[PDB]
């Protein structure tokens, strides 16, 4: 039942390291220029 | 059924023919004459885009 009967599962379009370099671009936004980079 | 038979790592009982995951779908068998317990894997399937 690798993919039981006809169900399959589908990744996501951003990767988890993706999301991750997108948090650390905020963090970094936030600490060096704080509220002036949104 | 239809499927991808290969050598199994699991034991069985004597008395058992097959088996059954958490959602009660066939997954291994005993062959009738050998007793051999094989692993049924289902044949590759998947979406084509």
């Amino acid at each position: 039942a690798q993919k039981f009967n006809g169900l399959t599962v589908l990744p996501p379009l951003l990767t988890d390291e993706m999301i991750a370099q997108y948090t650390s671009a905020l963090l970094a936004g936030t600490i060096t220029s704080g509220w002036t980079f949104g | 059924g239809t499927g991808v038979l290969t050598k199994s790592n699991k034991k069985f009982l004597p008395f058992q023919q097959f088996g059954r995951d958490i959602v009660d779908t066939t997954d291994a068998v005993r062959d009738p004459q050998t007793l051999e317990i094989l692993d049924i894997t289902p044949c590759s399937f998947g979406g084509v885009s």
